[PDB]
């Protein structure tokens, strides 16, 4: 009784506005008030799944340092405003929105071409100001989902992303929580005293729902705590590995090599679906195919062999797993 | 006059507000001084040196 | 196994290069140097560690040694490469071997500021503060009490 | 991806068999401090244990005296008992007696035992003694509570004492850098704890982890 105390629960999701929200957890025995409050504040501020804009491309732009006859703000200000946009997506983990406007007016959020799953949170968010009469802005916006925050240059993966000069890279700053205050107070509970009703107030982007964010943060915290809820000598290092030598290409099919679909159906019609079983396909066992000229054979030799392998090798590792 | 102005706002005259470390979660004693100071950035940024 | 491929790899920064570097400098001392090296301490040695950004972190006490303020004062670095030199730098000019200034045998590593304030505030005595008059079963006990 | 990085610890160092130093690596960019802080605040205050809280020496009914029979002023004996850890199973409260005659120093091994309770370090030197003819008679009421309960607020004759219900003598934690293969930096946690010898440190850590999981239970959904 005096030990093995009770446990809290979420009793209210009172939202004083569309953004400012308040939740009340109760009860907390003692000290758990400040403890849980600070811990949840840290978790919330740190990592909540956001969905801010990450990529844009406009027609007339060649670099974010340009201008565009007709729009009041410069391109860079449009980038900053876009970054300021707040949106939620539900099903997918990324989406490509489109915004087309023409004529004088303040181009705002709601004037984009929303899909069925994407949902703007506040319409009057000003994106730009079309001030010339027959000015036209048509832009595409890749909006993705992630965790935490990431700058622009740190997103570099290859050179094809920057290949289209129209690519503009806004630094994604998605974290639906903007400020998180909390405080405890004496809860006039059923029969006890000094049980602490904790109140958490959150100013957020209207992207995340209060109870949603609370339960997501609680799951994160409970899982990360579970890592040493039964801590031990789990220490990782090991040695003397025996690895399946075959390259993962062999598991993959032909279409995992960027080949012409004609040669794909050709090796279909010549008993080739895997890649570990087309290396078990002699060189005479390829050109017999219905209607191989050189082009389909070009793709074959290119994405099968010329990438490092042969057009059929007498190998004896496959199958080690199939 | 600065005291009068702070008094116009709902902020304490002493220009000192208690805080709470985000690490510990507890408070500091000795109410710290917090305001809005102007801050520049000089063209001595590290990229030109390292 | 070829220097050309080595340059390629160090140009591609595959994490293998990262932990290889981490291992290769595990004990490899290096030399931090103020711009005007007034006296013998102007150049000293340290075992480096890897951080981010482009700045050179260093212990505070030794920055007070160099007369090194943090007003943007630039410091140079110098890796000693031959084995004799590395062992030398570990033996002589590593900071942990220069605490008495060769000018005067007074300790050159003195906590200057922002740490002396801390202790002085800690080792003070408010007359009637919360908890006065108790009895504590050891320093760890009082520490638990305060935390 | 919203799927975090759970640590893969490397060491559980157990110097002195009661003073452990666990390390964890890696954590998120800020999780180090949050987990350390939550665990410390729990272990210090909210950690059910057992300690002595009431004392009565049938001669000295006073908060002060100089009781002949030992070379220890009463306050010293009380401070020495305040650390006398003792583990009690399903019983919730019990008084103990310490009738030990003779010459030498009073140790806990002389404590008149019970059926359920257990003394952790009977070699605990309670108090020394006059070189002749002293059987210090005292009853000590122990309890099972939450954590620190100072004797000041205990006032609500007798002789109280600042109880220390929690089984941790001290706890600290430091968060250092921890590199992942290319990732810039992460939090490597180092928790150093010295316990009251009634339970191993790792036991206390897992106990606090369990207590916080039970706190959270009504929120997670997996
Ligand atoms: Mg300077």
């Amino acid at each position: 009784s005096v030990t093995e105390f009770l446990k809290p629960r979420l009793v209210d999701i009172e939202q004083v506005s569309s953004t400012h929200a308040k939740v009340t957890l109760e009860p907390l025995e003692r000290g758990f008030g400040h403890t849980l409050g600070n811990a949840l504040r840290r978790i919330l501020l740190s990592s909540m799944p956001g969905c801010a804009v990450t990529e844009v491309e406009i027609d007339g732009v060649l670099h974010e340092y340009s201008t565009k006859e007709g729009v009041q703000e410069d391109i860079l200000e449009i980038l900053l405003n876009l970054k300021g946009l707040a949106v939620r997506v539900q099903g997918k983990d990324e989406v490509i929105l489109t915004l087309n406007k023409s004529g004088i007016g303040p181009v705002t959020a709601a004037d984009i071409t929303h899909d069925g799953d994407v949902e703007i949170v506040k319409p009057q968010h000003v994106i730009c100001h079309l001030t010339d009469e027959n000015a036209s802005i048509s832009m595409r916006i890749k909006v993705q989902r992630g965790r935490g925050y990431v700058p622009a240059s740190t997103r570099i993966h290859s050179e094809e992303d920057e290949r289209p000069i129209g690519r503009l890279l806004v630094d994604a700053c998605y974290s639906p929580v903007e400020r998180i205050a909390y405080n405890v107070e004496a809860a006039r509970v059923e029969q006890r005293t000094d049980l602490d009703k904790l109140v958490i107030e959150m100013e957020t982007n209207g992207t995340i729902d209060p109870e949603e964010a609370i339960r997501r943060a609680a799951t994160i915290l409970a899982e990360q705590l579970e890592a040493f809820v039964d801590l031990r000598d789990v220490r990782q290092p090991e040695v003397k590995e025996e690895k399946p030598e075959f390259d993962p290409i062999l598991l993959r099919p032909v279409d995992d090599l960027e080949l012409t679909v004609r040669s794909a159906n050709c090796l279909k019609a010549e008993a080739i679906h895997y890649i570990g079983d087309l290396v078990q396909r002699t060189e005479v066992e390829l050109l017999k195919t219905p209607n191989l000229g050189k082009k389909s054979l070009t793709e074959i030799k290119d994405v099968l062999a010329s990438r490092g392998l042969s057009l059929g090798m007498r190998l004896e590792n496959w199958p080690p797993a199939s | 006059e600065i005291k009068e102005l702070l008094k116009l706002g709902d902020l304490p005259t002493s220009g000192q507000i208690r805080l709470y470390d985000g690490r510990t979660g507890e408070q500091f004693e000795r109410p710290v001084t917090v305001g809005y100071m102007y801050m520049l950035k000089l063209n001595h940024l590290v990229d030109d040196k390292m | 196994t070829t220097i050309k491929a080595a340059k390629k790899m160090v140009e591609r920064e595959e994490a293998v290069v990262w932990d290889i570097l981490d291992e290769v400098i595990r004990e490899h001392p290096v030399l931090l140097n103020r711009a005007p090296t007034l006296h013998r301490l102007g150049i000293q040695a340290f075992e480096p560690v890897l951080i981010e950004g482009k700045a050179i972190q260093l212990h505070p006490l030794v920055c007070a040694a160099y007369n090194a303020d943090f007003d943007g004062d630039q410091m140079a670095v110098h890796v000693p490469l031959t084995l004799e030199a590395q062992l030398e730098a570990r033996a002589l000019m590593m900071s942990t071997n220069n605490i008495l200034s060769p000018a005067n045998g007074e300790p050159i590593i003195v906590p200057s500021q922002d740490v002396v304030l801390g202790l002085y505030y800690m080792t003070r005595d408010c007359v009637n503060a919360k908890g006065e008059g108790m009895v504590l079963t050891g320093p760890k006990e009082a520490e638990r009490l305060y935390r």
